[PDB]
Formats: structure tokens, sequence, C-alpha cells
């Protein structure tokens, strides 16, 4: 939307800004213009590290299409509501029902092994593993070690 | 070795009509093959000293090309101007090679430099082409040599010979540059 | 702003003739364009298409429409380069000159793919460098050399004779897949025909002018039968002083 | 202003400015390369001391070398000091002089005297430079200042 | 939270910059990685 | 009493750097030029507006080896040891995968198999494929691609 | 300029106050000395004061390293000469030039091998001088008193164990038969020194 021009992936940008402007020298607005400008160009303006896949986007292009079919140019909220109502009734086989990649809401544990271990602190482990609890068919006479 | 001073008309006349000294030295050495003279080790020494007058300047440049991991992008006008100025200050004796080198590596490049370097380099060693094309470019645009090629050739040659040496691109800090005690 | 404007479109003046609909369509296209630019940036291999020294946004004058030339540049050639890149990586030929790819894949199968692709890439390159948009008049020294060989007792007869012989060689190539060259054997001029997937450098000649006799080249404009007209036009648009300076460098 | 502009006028050469305004232009051997055309000023010379050291070149050979200490100064804010061990008297003089031009220091005279005490030791010599109403010092130290 | 639930479906995960910048094509890459030897340190005023 | 031979001319192993450090010449030349009585050398005309970096300090005054003193001369693997293990192991299982992007010199504007494969390795892992299987699977991917290629070559 | 920064017209350039008072040091060391040989305080090679130094003690064993000319020296062909000696000692009826050929083939190679090793070792002497040697500038590490500080650290320890008292003190040596010749009531084993 061009709300802002500048973007960065650098850890703790704040420190680097500080110590960059410490090495900087004069206060004449030429010097200032260049120093600021160079900082902006090197980090905050996106070149060579960047891709469209990688920026965080809610409105990724199918979503835009849908939005403008829903909310664009509708002169009340009521219009919007019966528009929506009319859209939720479309079958899965209709041309005009378009799919999209949906961002998966992340799980807590992330894997099933984690599920077991997490479950297992609410439980009491057995002293012996399941395959040896049941006595041998032979008889083991217990001696001192 | 008392360097002359510029003076009134005769000295400037003598600067004008000076011509090429590097070729003159060579003629005078060669001329020892004339029937009435001998071949002189002194004439050759004077030849040598005029061929190598710059010499160490080239040497300095080698270090800026090969002795520095990640000296930024050397094509960009900024780092380029750093290099240019320092070179012109190694020539004309305004600075020591040590001081110029320590200047070059400590020159200002770009904010959060290392963290931008993590976006290109693994172990922080850039590629050396930009550096050599730059360091030849400076010597060409500075007027350092009378004949144009010599800059590029010497800088290239001196690198290629060192390529075969054990631990070629590292140097002891004390012997690398001008210091009280030196290498033979 | 040049960087931010996508590859195809032109940057011009607002006449404010835009309805909101197509104004939005444009931004959509631009969005997708950014996407495909991001993927092309990584799909980039070692070799790449040549920058054209002359504007082709309109056709190449007296010769090509926009669509003909652009069907060469941005369809067949760009493909050839894709193949060349795909097969020069994973092999001993990674990251060498166009040459030492042309030259070390010469005359053999099992590198046949690489060689064909490489020599194709060259042929196209040299073809574009061979066309000067409004055409040039062939320079005196080259005119002299050409006279000593082809000229039979007529004024600059060498020019109409060369531009004849080329037509002949082109029509004498039946496949309509390949290249017609004017080259310097090192002892004399002659016009050669190379089949598709062969170049003057593999045969170690020194090329002066290239002509594209691929059917794909003249098919959109001159039709199936229009080759004669095509060549005739090519001489309105060819680049002679190039051929000349290459010739003089070959001699010394 | 930490790094002031200084003198930029290029209408003559450095060597012509130097020639006109400086006595130093007359003695091109006594000056090191980095300073050659650089001074606009006249320098007083003060020979503090002469002395004799024996120099043994071999178990038979013995030479008499002398030892000079002097300091170059110009009341315009620039001085420097040098010493040398040479064969002749003239030699150690010229030597120590180009040594004293190698070591030249400057002082910012905006403040006319130090604004806080400087306590510093040269080798084994403990020195105090402090603010006073006027110049007080041993005669020699006094006109070095 | 009792209900943000409607928001949660068109909600957006946060993008993987760490490994993206890890896997960027680099100009120091090597077929087989070697760790640098150990650099010279300062052993004190007498040793240098 | 016997000493090491050259101790007379032995340099000060802590302080011999000071003399040459860029800041020094910046300050000195700064108050020298300020006089009005010196003609600034041109290096000073330049570094006047690009004064050198602040916090690089030598190893003599700071006694630490681990301190990375230089923004420039620094070398530290960006590769975390896990990554090292992974792409190193990938590359030992096949030399073709390792060599691919860089046979001679590093061709750094082209994507490389080692990276692509690492990418889809992590890809597999987060779909819950285990270590070994993910590795042989990615390797199979590369090999079947290569199979296509060299089939075309033969055809 | 035309030559080094640390050497002027008359000799080494005298920076510290030791050189202004004692300016023999400026130009003299050893027998091997030349005027260009100042500032390089090491002289030529095969020459007096050419020897490179390692932590201050000079390196005089170089040949001994590559196993040319050493008592421990690297030996090329053994199996040969032992085989041939065996033959020579066994009997005189049959004679073997069959072995002597194998053997002198071996030696014939050995020559160029040795020139190779000698060459490489001279390269080592040079590399060493550039990148390792301090040129006799740093204090010896190779004699025990040079490590005195270290030893002190342990004396200190044995003292604090003794209630911070007997420094450099050790247990009195006893007798060969100390334990078994002494009656009850007398110390049969040597005590801590504070425990006298
Ligand atoms: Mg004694
Ligand atoms: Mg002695
Ligand atoms: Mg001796």
């Amino acid at each position: 939307l061009g709300w802002t021009d500048l973007f960065t992936t650098i850890p703790d940008m704040t420190y680097h800004i500080k110590e960059w402007f410490d090495t900087t020298e004069h206060m004449h607005n030429d010097a200032v213009a260049w120093q600021l400008g160079h900082l902006l160009e090197t980090c905050f303006k996106m070149k060579e590290s960047h891709s469209s896949a990688m920026e965080r986007a809610a409105i990724t292009p199918t979503r835009a299409r849908w939005v403008e079919d829903a909310f664009a140019d509708q002169p009340s909220v009521n219009d919007i509501m019966r528009t929506l109502t009319e859209i939720e009734q479309l079958p899965f086989q209709s041309t005009h029902n378009t799919s999209d990649e949906s961002h998966i809401t992340p799980y807590t544990l992330g894997s099933v092994a984690a599920g077991v271990q997490r479950l297992g602190e609410h439980r009491l482990r057995y002293t012996l593993s399941p395959w040896d609890i049941t006595p041998p068919e032979d008889s083991v006479v217990l001696k001192h070690t | 070795d008392i360097p002359k001073n510029l003076e009134g008309e005769r000295s400037r006349r003598d600067l004008a009509s000076r011509g090429d000294t590097e070729f003159q030295a060579l003629v005078e050495f060669i001329e020892g093959a004339s029937y009435d003279q001998l071949i002189s080790g002194r004439r050759f020494k004077k030849v040598y000293d005029v061929l190598s007058e710059n010499d160490d300047m080239f040497i300095w440049l080698c270090h800026t090309a090969m002795s520095v991991l990640n000296p930024g992008d050397m094509r960009s006008r900024l780092i380029y101007n750093h290099l240019r100025i320092l070179a012109e200050s190694v020539a004309s004796g305004e600075m020591t090679q040590r001081t110029a080198f320590r200047f070059f590596e400590s020159a200002v490049r770009s904010p959060a430099y290392r963290e931008i370097a993590k976006r290109q380099l693994e172990g922080g060693a850039a590629t050396r082409l930009a550096g050599i094309s730059a360091a030849a470019d400076v010597m060409r645009r500075m007027g350092l040599t009378r004949r144009p090629m010599s800059s590029y050739f010497e800088l290239y040659q001196r690198i290629v010979e060192r390529s075969e040496a054990m631990t070629p691109w590292g140097f002891p800090p004390l012997f690398q540059f001008e210091e009280r005690l030196s290498l033979e | 702003y040049h960087a931010y404007v996508p590859k195809g479109a032109s940057v011009q003046m607002g006449e404010t003739f835009m309805p909101s609909n197509i104004a939005t369509a444009v931004f959509r296209e631009t969005e997708a364009a950014a996407a495909r630019a991001d993927k092309t940036k990584e799909e980039t291999g070692f070799f790449s298409q040549p920058r054209l020294n002359y504007p082709v946004s309109s056709g190449i004058p007296a010769l090509f429409s926009k669509d003909q030339f652009d069907m060469q540049y941005s369809l067949f050639h760009r493909d050839v380069v894709e193949t060349l890149n795909r097969h020069t990586l994973g092999t001993p030929l990674e990251g060498h000159n166009l040459e030492t790819v042309i030259r070390k894949t010469s005359f053999d199968a099992t590198q046949a793919v690489a060689h064909t692709a490489a020599s194709e890439h060259f042929n196209y390159c040299f073809f574009y460098k061979s066309l000067r948009p409004w055409g040039t008049a062939p320079p005196p020294r080259l005119r002299e050399a050409l006279q000593l060989q082809y000229g039979t007792n007529g004024s600059a007869d060498a020019m109409d004779e060369v531009r004849r012989i080329v037509w002949v060689t082109a029509a004498s190539h039946q496949e309509r897949c390949g290249w017609v060259y004017l080259v310097w054997s090192g002892v004399h001029f002659d016009v050669v025909e190379f089949p598709h997937g062969s170049c003057p450098i593999a045969s170690d000649l020194i090329p002066l002018l290239a002509l594209n006799v691929h059917e794909s080249a003249y098919i959109l404009d001159y039709g199936t039968s229009g080759l004669k007209q095509y060549v005739e036009n090519y001489f309105k648009a060819c680049n002679w002083p190039l051929a000349e300076r290459y010739y003089l460098m070959a001699i010394g | 202003d930490l790094y002031p502009e200084g003198f930029q006028w290029k209408h003559k050469l450095n060597t012509e400015y130097n020639q006109w305004r400086s006595n130093t232009w007359l003695t091109p051997d006594l000056i090191p390369k980095e300073h050659r055309g650089r001074f606009l000023c006249n320098f007083q010379l003060n020979i503090v001391a002469y002395d004799m050291r024996v120099v043994k070149f071999s178990p038979k050979d013995h030479r008499q070398w002398i030892y000079c200490v002097l300091y170059v100064g110009s009341g315009k804010g620039i001085a420097g000091w040098g010493r040398a061990v040479a064969p002749s008297t003239q030699e150690a003089k010229k030597e120590a002089i180009r040594e004293a031009f190698s070591n030249i220091i400057a002082v910012d005279l905006e403040q006319e005297g130090p604004m806080y005490p400087v306590r510093v030791n040269a080798d084994g010599v403990r020195v105090l430079l402090y603010p006073a109403r006027r110049i007080v010092a041993n005669f020699r130290v006094a006109d070095i200042l | 939270s009792i209900y943000a639930h409607a928001l949660s479906q068109f909600a957006v995960c946060r993008q993987p910059w760490n490994e993206y910048i890890g896997l960027l094509t680099k100009q120091d890459s090597t077929p087989y990685h070697t760790e640098p030897q150990e650099k010279p340190a300062y052993r004190g005023r007498k040793q240098g | 009493y016997k000493m090491p031979k050259n101790m007379g001319v032995a340099p000060r192993f802590d302080t011999w750097n000071e003399k040459y450090e860029p800041w020094e010449h910046m300050k000195r030349m700064g108050r020298l030029v300020g006089t009005g009585f010196y003609i600034p050398p041109e290096w000073y005309n330049h570094f006047r507006m690009f004064p050198p970096i602040n916090h690089n300090f030598q190893q003599e005054k700071t006694l630490n080896p681990h301190n990375a003193s230089e923004p420039t001369q620094d070398d530290t693997s960006t590769l975390s040891p896990e990554r090292v293990a992974l792409r190193d192991e990938l590359a030992r299982k096949s030399r073709l995968v390792a060599s691919e992007g860089m046979r001679y010199y590093n061709i750094f504007w082209v994507r490389k198999p080692l990276d692509t494969m690492e990418k889809e390795y992590y890809e597999l892992k987060r779909r819950g494929v285990d270590h070994g299987e993910a590795i042989r699977k990615v390797l199979q991917g590369f090999y079947s691609g290569l199979a296509v290629k060299k089939r075309v070559a033969a055809i | 300029r035309q030559h080094d920064s640390g050497v002027n017209q008359y000799g080494l350039k005298p920076t510290n106050a030791y050189d202004y008072i004692n300016p023999t040091n400026l130009i003299n060391f050893g027998r091997g000395t030349t005027f260009d040989n100042l500032g390089v305080r090491r002289a030529g090679r095969g020459e007096i004061d050419s020897s490179p130094s390692h932590s201050g003690s000079p390196v005089f064993t170089q040949a001994k390293l590559i196993g040319l000319s050493g008592e421990e020296q690297l030996t090329m062909c053994q199996s040969e000469t032992m085989a041939l000696r065996l033959c020579m000692a066994k009997a005189g009826k049959e004679t073997c030039e069959r072995e002597s050929r194998a053997l002198d083939s071996c030696l014939g190679r050995v020559g160029h091998l040795r020139r190779a090793m000698s060459e490489a070792c001279w390269e080592f002497n040079d590399w060493f001088i550039q990148n390792v040697s301090d040129n006799h500038t740093k204090p010896f590490q190779h004699r025990p008193h040079d490590w005195r500080h270290f030893y002190a650290q342990e004396k200190l320890v044995r003292e604090r164990q003794q209630n911070g008292h007997a420094y450099g003190r050790r247990p009195k040596q006893f007798s060969f038969g100390a334990r078994y010749v002494k009656t009850d009531g007398y110390g049969k084993r040597p005590r801590l020194p504070y425990n006298k």
C-alpha cells in the first residue's frame, strides 16, 4: 500500500544505528543527508536479500480478489451481510469458489513424541518396562550382585 | 640525495625538456655494448632503480587486494575513493605503508557491516577480483606509471609468485611493513 | 524509478484516461511480475542473453516486425540459453568462456547437447551483432578485399556478387534450420552454410557476417516461400563495418 | 571543529607557497618527504647540546661520533625536537634537524595554555604542565613553551 | 483467549528469515567445509 | 650473564603499534592543519569527512584473543555446527552434489544443489520424516533429476 | 625512498635512549656484519649470525630435522643391503649380481631424493625466518630458571598448606632404613616442614 518505504531483517537494528552515527562526523546537512541516506539504502531498502515469498502478507493475491468481491463499493453493512450470506452457499464445485493457501495455525507441541513426553509428567512411570514385568518362564534365583 | 627545489626559469625549462628517464637509463646501459665502452654494473643499477622507483607502492597495493578478508565491495565509489586517496598518499611519502593499511581496513564502509557480511560470506572471505581490478584502476587513473601497462602487470605478477608460498596471504604483523627491524 | 518498474512495461506520461478497473488490473500484473522476477533471479545460470545495442521495442527497420524479432530473442534463443545452462552445470565445463564450451564439446556425441546449445547461443549473439538497424554502406577497405576475389571487371561488383552468393547459399540450404555466414578462411573470403547446432568457431573460421536462415526467423512476416525477399531485406539492415574491422584484425 | 579545513588555496603550487613564506624552502635536505612543500612559516633553530660518544667499529677501530640535541620552533604554534648520533658535528646537527621535523607537534592556541593539569612522565622524568597566570618555567622549558 | 477465533483462520504465521538467510547463495561456499586454524594471540609484554 | 642476541634492538611488544594508528595521525594532523600554517595533505582532506571506525582496538591494549577486533578482517563460520554436520554429510555421500556450483572457482550468482537440497531436507524434517530417510530421499531427488538430464543427453 | 625506514645513512636509526648513549649498538654485532646487514640483525646464510631463532634460542639443528646427516637419520634402503649382505655371507660358489643391481638401482634414485629433501628444507629455513622466528628478540624458554615464576606458584601452594609459613622448605631426607631402624616415640617418616 506504500504506507511505508522501509523494511529490515537485521537483529537489534537499534544498536547498529547508534554506533553508525557515532563514527559519523560533521553536522552540515550534506553530511547528514548522506549519512542517513546511506544507512537507509544499505539496510532498510530492500535489495538482494529479499523476495515476495518471504514478506509477511495477509492479503496475498487471492485474498485481494475475494475482498474486492465482498466489500468493494457496497453502500451499507447490510448489503455486505447479504452479499456474504450469498457467497457462503456456493458449492465446492463452482468456478467462482476459488481456493487458496491457508496459513496453518501452529500446534503447541509440534510433534507426537513431544505429545507423549508432555502427557507423561501427569503420569507415573513404571519401574520396569512393559516387556519385562511379567516373570520369566524359567526361574531366576536372586543372589547378591 | 638532496632533492632539488623548483626554481626560476632554468629549472622549469629543465623540467619541460626532461623527457623519459626510464628509457634513458636503459639506453645508457645498453650502450655499454658499443665497441669503445664496457658493460657497467652501475649503469645497470641506475636502470634497476628507475624501473623499481615505485615498486613498494605496488607492494602496498598487493596487501590491500590480497591481505584483507572482506574489504567490502571494491567497485562502489566509496571504498574505491578510500583506496585511491590512500594510494596517492603512499606514493609521495605522505604516509607510512603501515599507517595507510591500518587506515584502509579501519575506513568507514556501512552500518552493521558484519551482519550484512553474514548475508554473503560464510567465513568472511570475499572474492578477490573486484579488489585487483580496483587496485589496477587506481594506479592507472592516478598517474603512477609512465607506461600504462606496468601498473597492472607488476601488481598481477607479484601476486602470482606469492601464490605458491606456504600460508601465502597471512603475514607476521612486524615484518609485514615498515618497522625498525626488517627482512633481508 | 527504473529499477522498480517491471521488465516489459514502459514508463510514460499520465493522460488520466484510466478507468479504475484496468488501473487495478495493472497493479495485479505488476504484483505477479514481481513474483516471476523473484523466481527468475534464482533460475539465473552462468550464461545469459546479450543486451541489444539498439532499441527493438519497434521492429528492426525494413527487416522485422516487433513480433518476429521478439519471437527469436525471447522465445527460441532464451530457450537455447536455458538448455545450455542446464547442461554446462554438473559437468567439467562449468564456468568457462562461451568458447571453451564451444571448442571442447566440438565434434562429438554425448556432449552433443552442450555443443548444440552453445554454438546456437553464439550464432544468435553474432546474429544480433550483425544487424545495424537502418543499415550501413560497406567500407572501402573491405570493398577492396572483396573485389580481389569475387569482383569480375565491374565497379564494387563484389557487393552485389557477395549479396547474390549469399542468397544462393541460403536457398541451397534445404533444411531451413541453420545459419549462413560470410567468413574469412584465413587465406580467403567465402560464404558458408552451417547446419543448426554448428558454428564458425567450431570450424575455426573467423566470422564476419551472420544470417539467420531458420524458418522461424522469416515465417511470421515473409511466409513460407519468402526467403529471397528476406535475404534481400537483411542486406538493407545488415552491419558491414563490423565485418570489416573483424577482417582487418584477422589480417593484422 | 576537530578536523579543520585549513589552507586550501591552489593558485600557486605547494612549492611556491612554501618558497615564499618559509625559510625552510632553502634547506630541502633537512626536511622529510611528508613535510616538503607543506610549511608556511619560519622556524627558529636552537641547539641545546653537543656531546661526544666513542663508537667502536671493531676491536682495533674506534671512531669519535658526536651527539646533538636540538629543538625546532616557531612561535606560531608549531615546534618539534630531535636528537642524533653522527660522525661529524655538522652531520649530527643536520641529522637531528630532520629528525626534529619528523616529530613535529602542534598545539591548539584557542585556549592559550592547558586548561587542566597534565601529569606525564618521559623516561624517568616526571613532568607537570598546569595552567598559570603567565609563563613560569625554567628558562629553557620556558622558551620551548 | 475466549474468542479471537474468527480472526485465527485468515491469520498469518511469521516468516522464516533465519534459515532463509542461511540458505542464501553465498560467495564463500566450499564443497567441504574446513575450520580455520587458530589465530595468533597476545602472550604479554615480553612475548609479543 | 647471556641474553638472546638482539635484545638491544628488541621492539616494545605492547606499544610498538601506537605510533602508526590512524586515529593518532588524524588528531595530530588535525591540530597541525588547524594552525593555518600547514598545507593539509590530501588524505586529510578526505578522511576529514570519513573519520575511521571507533571501536576497533588492538589485541595489545585489550588482552583478549576472542575479541573480534576488526569488522573487516573477521572470520567466523556463519555455519552453526548442526548445519556443518548436515551439508558436510550430504557432500560426503555424493561428490557431484558438493562440486556442482563450484568446481573451479565459486560461481556465486547461481543457485547450488547443496543449498537446494539442504532446504528440502529441512522441508522433509518438518513434515516429520526422520533423519536418514530424509537424507536418502533428497539425494534420490537429485539423482533422478540428473537421470533425466543425462537421458536427454544420450537421446 | 631508496631503502629501509629503521636504518639511516650512518647505520641503524637510534630510537630509544639506549642508542644515543651506546651507539656502538647502532653499527656492530658479531663478525658477520655489513652496512646493509643492519636492520636485518640476521646475516645472510651459511654466514655468522644467520641462524633463525625460536623463542630466543637459535635454531642450529635443521639438517637433523629432515633426517639428512643425523645419528637418528632417515634411511632409504635397508632390505636391499641386508639381502645382499646375506647373499655375500652364505656361500662363495654362486655369486649374486642379481641383488647388487636391485641395490644400486635403489641408490641411483636415493641421490635425487636427497637433493629434493635438502631443497625443501632450505625452503623451510626461509619460511621459518619469515613467519615464526623472532630474530633473537624474546626471552629464552628452555632453561628451568626462566620458568621460576611457575615454580614459585607451587612453593606458594606448599606453604599455604602449612598455614602460610615455610616457603621453599622441604621435608628433611631421612635414611635408607629410616622406618625400620627407629624405636617407638621417634618419627619414622619424614613430616611436613612446618610439622618439625
Ligand atoms: Mg657469568
Ligand atoms: Mg652480545
Ligand atoms: Mg655471535
